[PDB]
């Protein structure tokens, strides 16, 4: 599923540095996390 | 077959094979509107489904909160990399991106209560008076002759919502105090004002208010404006259904 | 009487964020989508771990 | 509160966020506000410190740059769960602290 | 974060660009590094004004 | 010592459109591309729905007839709009719609300065039970502003313009005949149509020039 | 210009009575009877009175003569 | 639709060769952006001077040692390499020294060539070369295109930044600049911010309107 949609088999992608702009001699993995919200706000908890 | 979908209630179609003799087609379902949970939370149904299709027994009409087009939908997906990133994920914290604030998509509305009494006392009564003392500009005109605040205003940090007005007696108040009275001219006013206001940090804007009063009582015309406000709506989903 | 008041709350830098195997964490602030490393497709990296 | 961390910051300073820093530094804030010569009164300066003012935060960041302020862990683990810091002025509601603390 | 900067900052590599060459100084090699030619880890000649 | 001229606009679709100025020397492609992408995706000029007011339900929560949606998807359709303002920063928009027919962006009524670009976007799905009627209040803004920094009816929103989404920088190699490595850049400006990606381009030189005349 | 204590620390080698010389200092200076000798560099007493600390400048005695 | 514009309120100065300014008035994504961009433009390329040939006299490689000095040839080479060499007139020329503790204005040199590093030390008496300098904008390492060498055509030595947040009245996210840099001392700190920041204005001001 990786390799059939035009995207390295490892994970191991090439990606750009936007801060300082020079080439990274790794290979990075990027992706996508589905993650949870909590009940741990702030604002519920803040007491002035 | 679906007849017509919306937001408030859905009517469905039945068929000439699962049906009965009488009162074929009866079907009414009442859609879960913005009311509050038990951890102060919103809870909404939206429907999923559209106008002039077919549908099976057990299907997915209308999905709750946290579930989207009939499959459990908690919450969102972004693009997701693994890097220690100039230590603002340090040990094991996140760095979020613009587009989480700029398309809102992890941002979350919580519904907050305020349960306010109007009790009986013996040196005096009470009751919901919009003519509070010690009550400005801002604060009279967010709440109408009745003393309640409209369906649907935005609510600043330390705004008074209900009223409530409370008598007292002997209050053996100070020569400061009515120093301060008289030199602003305002009358001597022996009911103090112990309305329920917001907490600090909340910001928002109200949806409904709901009022209980006894058997037998003088009610608020607040109370009339809900009780006309359901009655109404109760007469349009029964006409609707008839 | 009650009355139910709806908070529009956004995202703050602070707020609690967890994935689903057990990894909490804090927000820190509001980065833009620039400082993210991006790849050579075109589409920058939102929430880095 | 709750915490977060902050990695522009140096060793001598932290974060705080403005909505609690109005009322943490507010003996502080009264009495600068009655010996610059603004407001000698207490109503009105509370009256402009829930009003939210453009002048507050001028007359506030007085207090934050040089003023120490102790932070301690609800579950308390050992001495190092007390700690002094310094302020900045940022945006927000949450607190933000040093990453090698 | 910090550890893992120390530890792929500072690498004995065998094959890399810029393998043998030499630096003037401290901050002549950190604009040496940070051009795009030369790499973090490298057998490199450098003398320490310590 | 060469100054990039000549540029050449690549428009392969209505969002993405590539943009080659000309070939850099050695070392300074990566950086005018970074520095670019840096300018551009901070803060552009955009237009989002701030306010709006509904006249047939008083907040933005409880639901009608009629609609099929609920009142925060039809606000989220709203904020998702993309939407183009040529020289006004505050325009009035209606919407209404009666019968048993879907939405669409077309059906605004728009004005000699106000441009809709979508079509596809699916505003809402409406019945024969009801119908809906309210009042669109757009603003063009710099950067994000939230409800809470920023009668009865005025129900405030957040803005949430986004005039680019999607950019990146890809170098190669070029040859012009004046020294031995030349690189050229190729820049990939996505937006959703309500801005020109050759002004945004002169937006943030203007930018860049007012931020580096004080140095 | 920064808070540092260290060159007290490392000169008395106490970190007790730095304290109580600190806090005569800043009263000292609060009540507005004495002058700092090390000038503001928009701080409040604290700062100078650590600063005249680690400075070596006020002593015990010149405290007590001070009062 | 307003901008903020940005005014330089104070110059921290401590010494003629390090200096540090900031920038306390910006917006909230425009201060990193112009911090990083700076830094970049200060890192990637600068158009200056530097050596990019040498030869050694007796030592064909750079492992065979000579005689006539308490320390090394490659103390030599790499004493050599950290010299500061600024000028306009010619683009290459060479440079002879002749000496049987020695300076860096011994050299002999002619009047194209401004020497301001003349207190270095090179070598130590207890030795000839022959050094050739040329004009580099970016930098030309010895692998691409003791007799090639690398070669530091920029002033600056070393930058960094930290941007933190500032006291704003009627604003809420809005960040200040700090920038600290050292320099060679061939170059003002400030000059050499603008005539780095220079090449930005003239590749996207004839576009700007």
């Amino acid at each position: 599923m990786l390799k059939l949609a035009d995207l390295p088999e490892s994970g191991q992608m090439r990606l750009f540095d936007g801060r300082t702009g020079n080439q990274f001699e790794r290979p990075t993995t990027v992706g996508y996390m589905y993650m949870l919200k909590l009940n741990h706000l702030v604002d519920d908890k803040m007491h002035a | 077959v679906i007849d017509s979908v919306d937001a408030s209630r859905v009517v469905v179609r039945v068929a000439d094979d699962e049906v009965e003799t009488g009162e074929a087609g009866v079907d009414i379902y009442n859609l879960t509107k913005y009311t509050r949970s038990n951890q102060n939370t919103c809870i909404n149904q939206r429907p999923l489904v559209s106008k002039g299709d077919v549908v099976a027994r057990g299907d997915i009409l209308a999905d709750g909160p946290s579930t989207d087009m009939g499959e459990l939908a908690l919450g969102q997906n972004m693009r997701v990399a693994f890097m220690p990133w100039n230590g603002f994920n340090f040990e094991d914290s996140i760095c979020l991106s613009e587009r989480v604030v700029q398309e809102d998509r992890f941002t979350t509305i919580h519904i907050q209560e305020l349960t306010c009494v109007a009790r009986d006392t013996k040196l005096g009564p009470e009751e919901i008076t919009a003519d509070i003392p010690n009550v400005g500009e801002a604060a009279l005109n967010k709440l109408d002759e009745a003393g309640i605040v409209y369906v649907g205003a935005e609510v600043q940090a330390g705004d008074i919502l209900v009223g409530k007005v409370t008598p007292k007696g002997e209050t053996q108040l100070t020569p400061e105090e009515k120093l301060l009275r008289a030199i602003f001219g305002e009358k001597a006013s022996d009911v103090k004002d112990t309305s329920l206001r917001v907490p600090t940090g909340t910001k928002g804007t109200v949806i409904d208010v709901q009022v209980f009063t006894r058997d037998g009582v003088e009610r608020d015309s607040r109370a009339l404006s809900i009780e006309k406000m359901q009655l109404d709506q109760i007469r349009k989903d029964l006409n609707e259904e008839f | 009487v009650k009355v139910y008041l709806a908070i529009k709350r956004r995202i703050q830098p602070g707020d609690k964020m967890a994935g689903r195997h057990g990894n909490k964490g804090v927000v820190s602030v509001i980065m833009p989508v620039e400082d993210m490393p991006h790849d050579a497709n075109g589409t920058p990296v939102d929430i880095v771990l | 509160s709750v915490i977060t961390v902050g990695p522009t910051l140096r060793l001598h300073q932290c974060g705080l966020p403005k909505k609690m820093a109005l009322e943490l530094f507010k003996p502080f804030i009264f009495g600068k506000l009655e010996g610059r010569g603004m407001a000698t009164t207490i109503k009105a300066a509370k009256k402009m410190v829930e009003r939210e003012l453009p002048e507050v935060w001028d007359v506030l960041a007085e207090v934050i740059r040089e003023h120490p302020v102790l932070l301690n862990r609800a579950p308390t683990l050992h001495r190092l769960g007390i700690q002094a810091f310094e302020p900045v002025l940022i945006e927000g509601k949450a607190i933000q602290l040093h990453p090698l603390v | 974060d910090v550890v893992m900067g120390l530890y792929y900052m500072t690498r004995e590599a065998i094959n890399a660009k810029g393998e043998g060459m030499a630096f003037a100084d401290l901050q002549e090699v950190d604009r040496a590094y940070r051009s795009g030619q030369a790499s973090l880890h490298a057998r490199v000649k450098v003398r320490i004004n310590e | 010592f060469l100054t990039p001229r000549h540029i050449d606009v690549q428009v392969v679709s209505q969002t993405r459109a590539k943009i080659t100025l000309e070939p850099l020397e050695r070392g300074f492609g990566h950086t005018l591309g970074n520095a670019l992408r840096r300018i551009l995706l901070s803060s552009m000029p955009g237009c989002a729905v701030v306010e709006a007011e509904i006249d047939g339900v008083l907040h933005e929560y409880s639901a009608i007839e009629g609609v099929q949606e609920d009142v925060i998807e039809i606000l989220l359709n709203l904020k998702g709009l993309a939407i183009k303002l040529h020289g006004r920063d505050e325009v009035t928009l209606t919407l209404a719609k009666k019968g048993s027919g879907v939405v669409t962006a077309a059906d605004i009524q728009l004005d000699h300065d106000v441009e809709i670009i979508n079509g596809d976007h699916v505003i809402a799905n409406l019945a024969d039970n009801g119908a809906l009627n309210m009042k669109l209040k757009v603003a063009r803004g710099r950067g994000y502003e939230p409800a809470d920094a920023r009668s009865i009816g005025r129900l405030q929103l957040d803005a949430s313009f986004s005039p680019v989404r999607r950019v990146s920088y890809v170098v190669e190699n070029a040859r012009v005949e004046q020294r031995t490595n030349l690189d050229k850049l190729v820049l990939d400006l996505e937006t959703n149509g309500t801005l020109d990606p050759e002004e945004a381009i002169r937006r943030a030189a203007t930018i860049l020039q007012q931020q580096l005349a004080a140095f | 210009a920064r808070v540092t204590v260290e060159d007290c620390l490392d000169n008395v080698d106490n970190r007790f009575e730095l304290v109580m010389l600190a806090t005569k200092r800043a009263r000292q200076l609060a009540t507005g009877g004495k002058e700092p000798k090390v000038a503001w560099e928009n701080d409040k007493p604290t700062v100078v009175a650590l600063r005249e600390i680690a400075s070596g400048l006020v002593d015990e005695n010149v405290v007590q003569q001070e009062d």
